[PDB]
C-alpha cells in the first residue's frame, strides 16, 4: 500500500481541440487599437 | 491451387463518392470561354487569384536577381507552370494588390463542371496543356490574355494600362465517375447556360470472388463429373446425380459445426450479411434543438467609418464636441449583431443516409427516365441502372415516422444485393481495388462423399473440372450482367497439393492391414441428406398443386420449403446457361432467403381423402394456417400476423421446445441460419 | 511463383508450421480454431492480411513522375501544405491517377 | 389533440431461414430416424401424396423450392492395393 | 450517466461557398498591346472579346463553420441539460405556463439555460455531475428497451391492442396436475399509472388516457401421451411420498 | 476582468471612456456634432493555455495591422498516467537490489 | 487520476515473483524487505513518446 504526491508537470494535456472561445472561427481577431506612425 | 489473370471491365465502382475536387459546390463552373453572335465574340469567365510585381509586354515579373544585366532583370512566367491554382493570399483581409493573373481553359475544350473534374499531368512539374507536336518537337500553346478595368474605358485616363493578365491553354478533359444531373441545353455547344450544369457520382459498385468460391467447380451434374478411381482400376468411384445441392451442404454445416461471424482469409469465409438499419428504418428522428451559425472569416461583415470625437466642456449649457487628433480620422466599427447564417445539422445528416442508402435501391417501377441524357435501353446494363431519376421527395424525414417499420417495396427485392455488404467489401477489398488483377487462390475440396475419407497406400486418377463463365463465378454488387460488359479471365497455372503425415512406419503397416479387412468399411453421409425439386409459379397466381404418384415412403425425415425469384436462380443440371443475365446473389446456393414472409397456407394428404396429422390434432381441422390477414378471431400471437398452432410447431421441430412454456433458447443450440435469431415482427 | 499462400507474400509451409504449434491444426485440414483455445496474444487473432495497386512507371508512357509542391486536387478550397486559411482558385485537378472506368 | 382516426397494420421478416415441417408423431425430435418414418404402416404398403400450397401474388415468374430430408449414406471398402469400392444408397426417393 | 469528455478534433477549419463558387466580379476589358513605337508601349482596345467580362480578384468569398463542436454541444444540451431537477430554472417569458408541477406542459414549457452544462464542462475526466446523480437515469429517452416497447406497439394514439400475459405465481409457475376439475379465477387491474409507463414521468390520469378491455380468453396445452402410460404415472404421482415441493427465488420478507 | 493597479495605497481600476461618431459626416454644418458610439477601454491579463500560432505575418512584435491576419490552432493532447499493473515499481531481475523474504 | 497538474494518489500493488506468488506460508516470524523506484520516465507513460 502506497500514498504520495505526484505532479505530470505543465505538458500534459487530455484533451483534444480547445475549451476557449471554440465556436468563433480560426481568425477572427478582438475588439482592439494599435498604434501607427503619421504619414 | 490457381493462378491467373483478372479483368472486372469498366464497371467496377469500389469507393462511394467521388474524389476529384470534392468540396468544390456541386453547380460552380470553372475557369473558361465561350463565344456569342452580334460578330462571333468571345466572352470570359475567370478569376485572378494569385498577386504578382509588375506587368510588361513580355508577361509578368515575378521575381529579380541582384546579379543579373539588366540593372536586376526581370524574372518572368514560364508559362508552362506558372501561376499555379494552389497558390493565393496569405489572410482574411489582405490589402488589395495592383495586379494579378491565373490560368483559363480555352473556348475548345468541352465545359464541365468543377466537381469531378480530371486531367492527366504533361510536364514533370504539373502542367497541364495538351502538348502539340510542331517542327519535329514536342511545344506548347499557351496564349497570354491582357484586360483593364471598364470605366478605365470611358475617361480621360486614355493612358490605359494593362491591370490583369491571364493564360489561356488546354487540357484533355475527362470525368471518370460522374454523370450530369441537369443540362438545360440538348447542344453541346458552350452557351451562356451551360454555366450552371451540375454534377452527380456514380452509384458504388463491388465485384469480386463469391463466398467460399462456390461456383468454380462443377458439382452436382453430370456436365462432367469429376473421376477419383483406382490408378488401374478403369471403373469409377464417385457417383453423383442431379438432385443433391452439394453446396447448399457444405454450406450449412459450416454453420453449424462452428462460428461464421469471424473471417478467414483463405477460403475467403464471409458470410453475406445486411446492416440491420438498412432493412428496418428505425426512425427515431433527428436531435437538434440549437441553432448552428456560420460565421464571416473575420466575424465582422458590415462596417460604418466613424471619427474620433472629444467632449469639450460647455459650461452654462450644452457641451460641445471637437475632434480628437490622437486617432486617425477614419476607423471602422460595427453596430449590432455580426451578419450569420443559420442551418440545421442532424436533419441533413440524416436525410443524405436516407436517400444514399434506401432511395436508389426502390423498385424500377416508380422511376422514371431522365432529360436530354442518352441512356441505354438495354434494362439490365450498368449504365441503365446509374442514369436513372429517383424522387427524394419519396423517402425523407417525414415518413413513418417514430415506428419501426420496412417500406413495403423494398421487401419484395433482395437485401442482400445491396453495398453496405461487409463481406461483400471485405471480398472485393481482398483482391485489390484496381482493375486488371493477376490472381493467386486455394480451393477447397466440398464432395462430402469423399471429403472425409482415408485414402490407402496406392495410386489413383483425380480428375475434375472448373467453369469459366463469368456470370456466375463472379458477384456484384448491383446485380448487372457481366457477360455484355463484358469482364475477363484466363487461367494459367493450376497445381495440387497435399499433405501426408510422418507416422512411424511398422504403425502404419499395422494401422493399414487393420483397416484393409471389410469389417472396417468407412460410412458417411452428408449433413444436408435430402433430394430437390422446383416448381414454376406464373405471375399474379395465388394456389400450387403438387402430386406424386403411389409409391413407398420408408423412413421418411420430412419436408422443408422456401421460394425463389426466377430471373436470379440459374437453373442447373447443365454445365452453362445463356439465358442467365442478372448476377446478384444466389439464394439457391449462399443460402440467403427473404420471400418467406409471402405465404398464407399449406395442406398435406395422402391419396386424397386423408389428412395430416389430421385426427383432430390442431385448432383447424385440416389445415395448416400460417397468417390471417385480420379478421383473425383468436389466432395472433407476439403482436403479429402468424398464428399461435405455427408458431408452436416451428418452436417445436426447431428445439423441442414449448410443451414446457415457451423462452428464449440457449445460445450455443441457436446458431446463424437459425429460427428464432431472424423473427422480426413489425 | 510456386509457394506463395493466402494470398500474402509468406508461404505455405510457414503458415503450416505456426498453425501446429499454436493448436496442433493442420494434419486435418485448415480450419478456424476454436473460440476458446485462442486468445488475445495468440497469433491467429492477429493476422491481417493486405494488397493494393500502384500505377505502373513502364507500360502507361505518358505517366510523369510528381513532386508534392505541385500537386492539387481540391485547389481554390484548401490551404498549400499548412492548414491555414484556403486559397487558390478552382481547376481541374492533376492528381491521382484513376483506376477504373 | 388534433390527431386524426386511424388504423393499425401488422407483419414480420423471417429471412435466413426455411420453413421445415418434420415427418415425426408429436413433432419432437428425438433420433435420426423417427416412429412414423419406421411404422410406414409396416412397408408392405404404399402410397401417394398430395400437397397444396397458397401463397399471395407477385409480379413476376417464381420458383416453389421444396426438399424432402432423407437418408444418404455411402460405405466404403477398399479391399486389396490401390484399389477403391463403394456403395451409395438413400430413401426415400433414390435409385 | 457518466461523461467522457474529450473535446474534439477540429484541427481544419470548415468554410461554406457561394452557389456561384465565385464571390463578387467587376466587369472588365479586354485590350491589347499595340507595339511599343521604341518608347512607351502602346495599349489599344481590342475588338475580339465583349465590351464586358466577369472576371474576380483575390479569393472567393466564403463564410465559415466549426462542425465538430457543435455537434459534440447539440448532444450536451438534448441529452443531459434537459434532465436538470426543477430547482434550476424558470419560468418562460410573456406565455402562459402549467401551474400542476406533474403534467406534460409543466415539464415542457420551462426554460433552461446553456450555461449550466456546455463543451467546458469538467474538460478531459470521466465524472458525473452532481445534481445528476440523485435523479433515475431510466426515465430517459435515450434508452433502448423503452424504446423498442414504445415502438412494438406503434406510433398510433388510438390502438386496439390484443396481447397475452404469462402466470408468475410461482407456487404454481410449474406445478404439474392430474386429471381432475379445478376453477381459476383472477382478477386484472385497469388504472392508467400502473401498467402504462411513460419515458418522462409525467401523470395519466390527467391527460386522459385511458384504456378497455372488450374479451378475454385462456389458452393451454397437453403432450399426447398414449393413454396407458398417462395412467401408470396419474396412479404413481398419487402415493404421497411423491408430493412436490416449491420455492420461489427470491423469498424472503 | 481589468487590471487592477494601486494607487493611494488601495487597488483600483483603469478602465476609461472613447467616444465616437460619424466621420461618415465628417462634412457639412455644424451643431450636427452628437456622438452616437460609447466604448469602454481596458487592459486584461491576455494569457492562452493551450493554443499555438499556426500563420505569422512579420517577424515582429507589435501591433500593427497585419497583426489581424494571425491565425492559431491547438495544441495535441498528450495522455500521461501509470502503466499497466504498476509495472516497474518494483525491481525484479536485477542483480542490485534483490528482495529479500 | 483525474486531469490535474497535481495529484495526490493512494494505491495498492500486488506482488508479481512467481516464486512467493502462490506459496502457502506456515506460522513464524519472517524478514519482507523489498525496493522501489523513483526515475519518473520508467514508471509513467507518456501518450505522444515525450
Ligand atoms: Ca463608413
Amino acid at each position: 500500500d502506497i500514498r504520495g504526491v505526484l505532479d505530470r508537470g505543465p505538458t500534459f494535456k487530455p484533451y483534444s481541440g480547445t475549451a476557449y472561445n471554440a465556436l468563433a472561427p480560426k481568425g477572427a481577431p478582438n475588439s482592439c487599437e494599435w498604434d501607427e506612425d503619421d504619414t | 491451387d490457381i493462378r491467373g489473370v483478372l479483368d472486372r471491365g469498366p464497371t467496377f465502382k469500389p469507393y462511394s463518392g467521388t474524389a476529384y475536387n470534392a468540396l468544390a459546390p456541386k453547380g460552380a463552373p470553372n475557369s473558361c470561354e465561350w463565344d456569342e453572335d452580334d460578330g462571333k465574340k468571345t466572352h470570359v469567365y475567370a478569376q485572378a487569384p494569385f498577386a504578382g510585381e509588375a506587368i510588361n509586354k513580355n508577361g509578368l515579373q515575378i521575381g529579380t536577381n541582384g546579379a543579373a544585366t539588366e540593372g536586376n532583370k526581370e524574372i518572368y512566367a514560364d508559362k508552362t507552370y506558372q501561376p499555379e491554382p494552389q497558390i493565393g493570399e496569405s489572410q482574411w483581409n489582405e490589402a488589395e494588390s495592383s495586379v494579378a493573373g491565373g490560368r483559363v481553359l480555352k473556348k475548345t475544350t468541352p465545359m464541365k463542371p468543377c466537381y469531378g473534374s480530371y486531367a492527366r499531368p504533361t510536364n514533370s512539374n504539373g502542367g497541364q496543356g495538351v502538348m502539340v507536336e510542331q517542327n519535329g518537337k514536342l511545344e506548347s500553346q499557351v496564349e497570354m490574355q491582357f484586360f483593364s478595368t471598364s470605366v478605365n474605358a470611358m475617361n480621360e485616363a486614355n493612358a490605359i494600362q494593362p491591370k490583369l493578365l491571364l493564360y489561356s491553354e488546354d487540357v484533355n478533359m475527362e470525368t471518370p465517375d460522374t454523370h450530369l444531373s441537369y443540362k438545360p441545353g440538348k447542344s453541346d455547344d458552350n452557351s451562356k447556360a451551360m454555366l450552371g450544369q451540375q454534377s452527380m457520382p456514380n452509384r458504388p459498385n463491388y465485384i469480386a470472388f463469391r463466398d467460399n468460391f462456390i461456383g468454380l467447380m462443377y458439382y452436382n451434374s453430370t456436365g462432367n463429373m469429376g473421376v477419383l478411381a483406382g490408378q488401374a482400376s478403369q471403373l469409377n468411384a464417385v457417383v453423383d446425380l442431379q438432385d443433391r445441392n452439394t453446396e447448399l451442404s457444405y454450406q450449412l454445416l459450416l454453420d453449424s459445426i462452428g462460428d461464421r461471424t469471424r473471417y478467414f482469409s483463405m477460403w475467403n469465409q464471409a458470410v453475406d450479411s445486411y446492416d440491420p438499419d438498412v432493412r428496418i428504418i428505425e426512425n427515431h428522428g433527428t436531435e437538434d434543438e440549437l441553432p448552428n451559425y456560420c460565421f464571416p472569416l473575420g466575424g465582422i461583415g458590415v462596417t460604418d467609418t466613424y471619427q474620433a470625437i472629444k467632449a469639450t466642456n460647455g459650461n452654462g449649457g450644452a457641451t460641445t464636441w471637437a475632434q480628437d487628433n490622437t486617432f486617425a480620422e477614419r476607423n471602422e466599427i460595427g453596430v449590432g449583431n455580426n451578419f450569420a447564417m443559420e442551418i440545421n445539422l442532424n436533419a441533413n445528416l440524416w436525410r443524405n443516409f436516407l436517400y444514399s442508402n434506401i432511395a436508389l435501391y426502390l423498385p424500377d417501377k416508380l422511376k422514371y427516365n431522365p432529360t436530354n441524357v442518352e441512356i441505354s435501353d438495354n434494362p439490365n446494363t450498368y449504365d441503365y441502372m446509374n442514369k436513372r431519376v429517383v424522387a427524394p421527395g419519396l423517402v425523407d424525414c417525414y415518413i413513418n415516422l417514430g415506428a419501426r417499420w420496412s417500406l413495403d417495396y423494398m421487401d419484395n427485392v433482395n437485401p442482400f444485393n445491396h453495398h453496405r455488404n461487409a463481406g461483400l467489401r471485405y471480398r472485393s477489398m481482398l483482391l485489390g481495388n484496381g482493375r486488371y488483377v493477376p490472381f493467386h487462390i486455394q480451393v477447397p475440396q466440398k464432395f462430402f462423399a469423399i471429403k472425409n475419407l482415408l485414402l490407402l497406400p496406392g495410386s489413383y486418377t483425380y480428375e475434375w473440372n472448373f467453369r469459366k463463365d463469368v456470370n456466375m463465378v463472379l458477384q456484384s454488387s448491383l446485380g448487372n450482367d457481366l457477360r455484355v460488359d463484358g469482364a475477363s479471365i484466363k487461367f494459367d497455372s493450376i497445381c495440387l497439393y497435399a499433405t501426408f503425415f510422418p507416422m512411424a512406419h511398422n504403425t502404419a503397416s499395422t494401422l493399414e492391414a487393420m483397416l484393409r479387412n471389410d469389417t472396417n468399411d468407412q460410412s458417411f453421409n452428408d449433413y444436408l441428406s435430402a433430394a430437390n425439386m422446383l416448381y414454376p409459379i406464373p405471375a399474379n397466381a395465388t394456389n400450387v398443386p403438387i402430386s406424386i404418384p403411389s409409391r413407398n415412403w420408408a423412413a421418411f425425415r420430412g419436408w422443408a420449403f422456401t421460394r425463389l425469384k426466377t430471373k436470379e436462380t440459374p437453373s442447373l443440371g447443365s454445365g452453362y446457361d445463356p439465358y442467365y443475365t442478372y448476377s446478384g446473389s444466389i439464394p439457391y446456393l449462399d443460402g440467403t432467403f427473404y420471400l418467406n414472409h409471402t405465404f398464407k397456407k399449406v395442406a398435406i394428404t395422402f391419396d386424397s381423402s386423408v389428412s395430416w396429422p389430421g385426427n383432430d390434432r390442431l385448432l383447424t381441422p385440416n389445415e395448416f394456417e400460417i397468417k390471417r390477414s385480420v379478421d383473425g378471431e383468436g389466432y395472433n400471437v407476439a403482436q403479429c400476423n402468424m398464428t399461435k398452432d405455427w408458431f408452436l410447431v416451428q418452436m417445436l421441430a426447431n428445439y423441442n421446445i414449448g410443451y414446457q412454456g415457451f423462452y428464449i433458447p440457449e445460445s450455443y443450440k441457436d446458431r446463424m441460419y437459425s429460427f428464432f435469431r431472424n423473427f422480426q415482427p413489425m | 511463383e510456386g509457394y506463395n499462400v493466402a494470398q500474402c507474400n509468406m508461404t505455405k509451409d510457414w503458415f503450416l508450421v505456426q498453425m501446429l504449434a499454436n493448436y496442433n491444426i493442420g494434419y486435418q485440414g485448415f480450419y478456424i480454431p476454436e473460440s476458446y483455445k485462442d486468445r488475445m496474444y495468440s497469433f491467429f487473432r492477429n493476422f491481417q492480411p493486405m494488397s493494393r495497386q500502384v500505377v505502373d512507371d513502364t507500360k502507361y508512357k505518358d505517366y510523369q513522375q510528381v513532386g508534392i509542391i505541385h500537386q492539387h486536387n481540391n485547389s481554390g478550397f484548401v490551404g498549400y501544405l499548412a492548414p491555414t486559411m484556403r486559397e487558390g482558385q478552382a481547376y481541374p485537378a492533376n492528381v491521382p491517377y484513376p483506376l477504373i472506368g | 389533440k388534433t390527431a386524426v382516426d386511424s388504423i393499425t397494420q401488422k407483419k414480420f421478416l423471417c429471412d435466413r431461414t426455411l420453413w421445415r415441417i418434420p415427418f415425426s408423431s408429436n413433432f419432437m425430435s428425438m433420433g435420426a430416424l423417427t416412429d412414423l418414418g419406421q411404422n410406414l404402416l409396416y412397408a408392405n404398403s404404399a402410397h401417394a401424396l398430395d400437397m397444396t400450397f397458397e401463397v399471395d401474388p407477385m409480379d413476376e415468374p417464381t420458383l416453389l423450392y421444396v426438399l424432402f430430408e432423407v437418408f444418404d449414406v455411402v460405405r466404403v471398402h477398399q479391399p486389396h492395393r490401390g484399389v477403391i469400392e463403394t456403395v451409395y444408397l438413400r430413401t426415400p426417393f433414390s435409385a
